[PDB]
């Protein structure tokens, strides 16, 4: 209705039940369920935030000057250092994690 | 369906960030004060603040201003307890001042301070009396609301200063102090509002003075190889507390000196993980075992936390988390600690597929005072405001985990549990358990709000705001018989603060009548009504009624009595139970280190002690006595004491001694003082002297050695019983 | 210029560890338990002679040619504090020694506090006297400082001592001598082969 | 590069090895450690920070806004990263706030 709208509808969730992910190089890696450091056992919690939909309205993003622009929403992307394994060696690798949902434009031809 | 009002408000100041304090003023006042303060890290500790006041349920906040650059209100602004008076504190580089109000913060008058400041503390009932903890560790006081000041003590310890109880002890002007005496001494003083010195017993402590506003006072005496702990009941003489002689303590913490007795937790073996829960008598001396293992952490540097929750709704109901091996299980007791048992699972939800847990092999478990997991932002809580209402987050299985937290609730005090929510939820109670409001506790902002008027059986959702807000806290109007709720937090896109008033009174404007309730008899996990020897029945508001449970609540109206049973007695100090649960009954046998034949401490000739058989009635159990294992042995005797623990020492730290010097000798025993005790003394230089009742004097004897060298002092304590050297 | 310095200001407590009884001409392994590194000052007053022995080590080894009661005193002054503990021990000649096995479970609840050990030995002696009808002050039980709980029993005379030995043996083997340690925990004592 | 011309807001990325101070999830300012020791392996705390270049890429706030019906502005959003920081007492693997993207905020006008 009113208040302050987000230009794209996002969906946030914490994931501790993380099993698989994609590393920085593009290879599908396996994220360990729990980590042991200094005899302290941690759970691999990751804060993921993706898009709810690529078409919040009929014309892509919400609140765009549609008469002169085409628009669409898309997910963001960041890296988090986590203890993973690639079926061979276990190491602290960087994995891809979503963070936000942003709108992107393209000039429309009248 | 329902009927309520919700109103949001944003603190209009654009320069809003960092921290803030929100506090009501008195009961049923509709006036709220807020301090919006801006901290600074990197050892700066500097503050910049603004002040806000609402005089209408928190729907409209006015930014209170002062003529110069806005005063740097520092940390604690606090109200007068019980009688509405407000005090505000202000820091400078070296300068200080104060502000006082008598009309709910409408006219703040300025006053100076002749000293530094770290915190304050009012008197529980005296409106104009208040003391001040000064940053350089001092203690001042004022009986004129802080307009002028005088000095009490100069080396107090951090947060170990107390006022005497106003309802108990019949004297309300005392100031109990734990203060550093001389060099490296810590003592317990008691002064008055005007001036001071040491009425009760005083020895050495390493910052451990604790006085709970009930009848008890406590003391932590650090000693050479074994430490000691003392109690004082009804401001009596200090007595060493009876802990097992050989089940040694590392550290201990007072869990609950509430109601009739004392509950303490003592870490025996340094697993750095588990404590043992012991219970005393009315005097707080005879401690016996109650619970074996409990979780234990340390968030603050010197502050620990122990997983246990006492339900104030029913006197004698406790819940606690045990840690055995690696499993954290949840247990409950109605017998005030005699027998514990697990929580019954609901086996129902939105889809109550009975693949969930059954009694035999996995129960219900709750996270009491600990939130292991990171995504939860607020402190974890299981609340117990109303009688029979206990709502909290937990697991469902054989132990607790970090992964899954589900919000369960019980409306009959543990007998019937029911699952409500997924993920953790802040819970707020209104009208003595009339309305229960829930807000998802997490790091993501939200705009929703759950509330139920039928004790968690049917909830309703409400958009309490527009822009999504980070939920920082939930508060209620003082009294908790009201139906006004306050939510506060900082919104998502911008950092400015936002408060929300919620009013359920439009749906509950009528007072409950005596026919607006239905009956509910109190049982336990066994269906037995004789709890604490007393069958109890309470009232629950009718579902077909919209009324307020009232300023005064009617509970436990149907009260019947039972006769005493074996389940109304537990073991005494030093006696333990045999076999296992649901097998051998309460058989308390004396363990090995102490035997009930032994004489008590300080049986002077003439007195007659009563030996114990190892059982005692559950404290606060009101069952019909006369019969049923009263176990009064009528064993009257007392023997003459034998001399033991004879030790001779020199007064003070005279590590080196010079000839022809006032050398002071003192002799001490440990097994009483028989009024005919011989003390033979040889001082190594041929000085033969025999005395009587040296420990009765307590004062040293002088001697001067003539020749430089080494000597051997020999002391002999002799009676007709034995002999010691 | 040279200057030796040492830094051990606070001393808390000390305790002299020594068996209450041993025969003549037997080496005693006296121990001085104290709060400390190799920087330790120990004065040892073994008997009547004033002149104390100097030691940096916790333990000393001595003998006794005479019998009776011996005062053994140890004093510690590492820094500027003086601690001292004494102990009187019995040196006998007419006694028989019996080894004693305890149950393993007791080990998991066994602090080496000498008072705990004293009470355990006293309980064992009481039970022996109650199951053999022999004098109680002529039985001394010492349960050692080791991590495995092991006891030794001294049986005195003031022949018939063979029958007393046999009586204790029957009391331990034929009947298992039981001990109530913790609630639901029963220890048993028997012979240590 | 199927994105398009540009994003609705001006974003800028950077890898930060110079991480000294931060703010945790609880709202307290903490000091970030320069390096981390796990077992006997020494790592460095690198952070991937993406924020905005400006709150008004154009006159009407965000780029490509129907300003006849909406008001707009760009602002930096964030996530939480588990990093080894320390306070005045103890060090721990706390979750701290890290900028990760730039988003646009809208508000309805009064016709
Ligand atoms: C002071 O009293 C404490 C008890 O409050 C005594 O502490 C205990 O002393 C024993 C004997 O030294 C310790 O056992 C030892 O453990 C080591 C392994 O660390 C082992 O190698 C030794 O053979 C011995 O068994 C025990 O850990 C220690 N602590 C406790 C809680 O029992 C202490 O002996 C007394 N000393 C003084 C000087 O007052
Ligand atoms: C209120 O919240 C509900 C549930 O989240 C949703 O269906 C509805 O659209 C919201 N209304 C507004 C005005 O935000
Ligand atoms: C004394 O005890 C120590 C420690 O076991 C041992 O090395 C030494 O041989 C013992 N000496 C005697 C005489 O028992
Ligand atoms: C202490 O010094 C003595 C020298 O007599 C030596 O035998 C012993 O091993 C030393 N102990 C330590 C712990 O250095």
């Amino acid at each position: 209705h009113m208040g302050e709208f987000s230009v794209c509808d996002s969906v946030s969730v914490w994931v501790g039940d993380k099993t698989t992910a994609t590393d920085i190089k593009g290879k599908e890696v396996t994220v360990l369920a729990e980590v042991n450091i200094n005899n302290s056992v941690f759970r691999q919690y990751f804060f993921e935030t993706k898009c709810r939909a690529s078409n919040p309205v009929e014309s892509g993003c919400r609140g765009i000057d549609s008469k002169h622009w085409n628009s669409y929403c898309t997910t963001t992307h960041t890296f988090v250092k986590a203890l993973t394994t690639d079926e061979k060696q276990a190491a602290w690798r960087f994995i891809r994690i979503d963070t936000a949902c942003v709108c992107v434009l393209s000039r429309k031809a009248t | 369906q329902v009927s309520l009002i919700s109103t949001s408000f944003v603190l209009k100041g654009d320069a809003t960030h960092n921290q803030a304090m929100v506090h009501w003023t008195g009961e049923n006042s509709s006036v709220i004060l807020i301090l919006t303060k801006y901290y600074h890290a990197d050892m700066g500790k500097v503050l910049e603040s603004s002040l806000w006041r609402s005089s209408d349920f928190g729907t409209t906040y006015t930014k209170l201003t002062l003529q110069p650059g806005v005063t740097t209100v520092i940390d604690n602004f606090y109200i007068c307890p019980a009688k509405i008076i407000l005090v505000s504190s202000s820091l400078g580089d070296r300068e200080q001042s104060l502000f006082l109000s008598t009309d709910e913060g409408a006219t703040f008058q300025k006053y100076p301070v002749p000293f530094l400041v770290e915190t304050l503390l009012f008197h529980p009932k005296e409106e104009d009396k208040v003391l001040a903890y000064t940053k350089d560790s001092k203690l001042y006081v004022s009986s004129d609301l802080g307009k002028k000041w005088t000095l009490l003590q100069e080396r107090v310890t951090k947060d170990h200063v107390f006022w005497a109880v106003s309802g108990v002890d019949d004297d309300p002007n005392l100031v109990h102090v734990e203060a550093q005496d001389l060099s490296g001494g810590y003592r317990y003083y008691t002064c008055l509002i005007y001036n001071c010195h040491i009425a009760p017993f005083s020895g050495p402590i390493d910052r451990g003075s604790l006085t709970v506003q009930d009848e008890y006072i406590f003391l932590k005496a650090t000693s050479t190889n074994r430490t000691k702990y003392y109690v004082s009941y009804r401001r009596s003489d200090f007595v060493l507390m009876k802990l097992p002689k050989y089940a040694l303590p590392k550290d201990l913490q007072i869990i609950s000196t509430d109601e009739q007795q004392v509950f303490v937790a003592v870490q025996e073996w340094n697993q750095v993980d588990t404590y043992n829960l012991y219970q005393s008598d009315l005097r707080g001396v005879r401690y016996s075992l109650v619970l074996e293992n409990v979780r234990s952490s340390r968030q603050a540097e010197e502050n620990v936390v122990i997983d246990i929750l006492e339900v104030r709704g029913v006197k004698g109901v406790f819940l606690a988390n045990q840690k055995v091996d690696g499993k954290v299980t949840t247990v409950i007791t109605y017998n005030k600690g005699r027998d514990w048992d697990y929580l019954r699972p609901p086996s129902t939800d939105m889809n109550g597929k009975p693949t969930n847990c059954q009694p035999p092999d996995c129960y219900l478990h709750l996270h009491l005072r600990w939130a292991d997991n990171p995504y939860v932002s607020g402190t974890v809580h299981t609340k117990d405001t109303a009688p029979g209402l206990i709502m909290g987050a937990g697991n469902l299985g054989s132990q607790l985990v970090e992964y899954k937290e589900e919000m369960y609730i019980t409306s009959d005090c543990g007998h019937t549990w029911r699952q409500v929510f997924e993920e953790e939820h802040h819970v707020l109670y209104l009208d003595h358990g009339g309305v229960i409001a829930a807000i998802k506790d997490t790091s993501i902002p939200l705009k929703i709000l759950k509330f139920s008027v039928d004790e968690g059986h049917t909830w309703s959702t409400h958009n309490f705001t527009s822009t999504s807000v980070f939920v920082d806290g939930l508060l209620s109007e003082p009294g908790d018989e009201t139906l006004v709720m306050t939510v506060f937090g900082h919104i998502s896109f911008r950092s400015d603060w936002e408060l929300v008033k919620v009013d359920f009174r439009p749906s509950f404007p009528r007072q409950c009548g005596e026919d607006d309730y239905s009956s509910w008899d109190l049982t336990d996990l066994q269906g037995d009504h004789c709890i604490m020897g007393q069958q109890r029945s309470y009232r629950k508001r009718k579902s077909t009624s919209w009324c307020v449970k009232g300023r005064s609540f009617t509970s436990a109206l149907t009260s019947r009595v039972c006769k005493c049973r074996d389940s109304d007695f537990l073991c005494d100090y030093g006696f333990e139970r045999s076999s296992s649960s649901e097998s051998t009954a309460n058989k308390c046998s004396a363990n090995f280190w102490f035997n009930p034949l032994s004489p008590p401490e300080d049986c002077v000739l003439g007195q007659t002690y009563t030996s114990s058989l190892g059982y005692r009635k559950v404290v606060s159990n009101v069952c019909e006595g006369g019969v049923d294992l009263q176990q009064s042995p009528v064993q009257l005797q007392c023997p003459l004491q034998a001399p033991r623990g004879l030790q001779v020492s020199i007064r003070g730290e005279a590590v080196a001694v010079r000839p022809r010097e006032d050398v002071l000798f003192v002799v001490r025993q440990e097994q009483g003082d028989v009024l005919t005790t011989k003390y033979q003394v040889d001082l190594g230089d041929g000085f033969k002297a025999m005395y009587v009742n040296l420990t009765l004097t307590g004062e040293p004897i002088r001697h001067h050695y003539e020749s430089p060298g080494i000597y051997r002092v020999s002391v002999r304590a002799e009676n007709m019983a034995g002999h010691d050297e | 210029a040279v200057l030796f310095v040492q830094v051990n200001s606070p001393l808390q407590a000390l305790y002299l560890e020594v068996v209450p009884v041993i025969g003549v001409n037997q080496e005693v392994n006296l121990t001085a338990v104290l709060l400390n590194p190799n920087l330790t000052v120990f004065y040892w007053w073994i008997g009547h002679s004033l002149q104390p022995l100097l030691s940096l080590d916790n333990s000393v080894t001595t003998k006794f040619t005479d019998a009776g009661d011996v005062r053994v005193t140890v004093q510690a002054a590492c820094g500027n504090s003086v601690l001292q503990d004494s102990r009187l021990v019995r040196v006998l000649d007419q006694f028989q020694v019996v080894p004693l096995r305890f149950s393993r479970e007791l080990d998991t609840f066994n602090p080496n506090t000498p008072e705990w050990r004293e009470d355990v030995g006293l309980v064992v002696t009481r039970l022996l006297s109650k199951e053999t009808s022999i004098p109680e002050e002529l039985l001394v039980t010492v349960v050692k400082p080791g991590l495995p709980t092991i006891a030794d029993l001294y049986v005195l005379l003031p022949l018939t001592s063979d029958k007393r030995l046999a009586a204790v043996q029957q009391a331990l083997n034929s009947h298992r001598i039981s001990f109530i340690l913790r609630g639901g925990l029963r220890i048993l004592v028997e012979l240590r082969d």
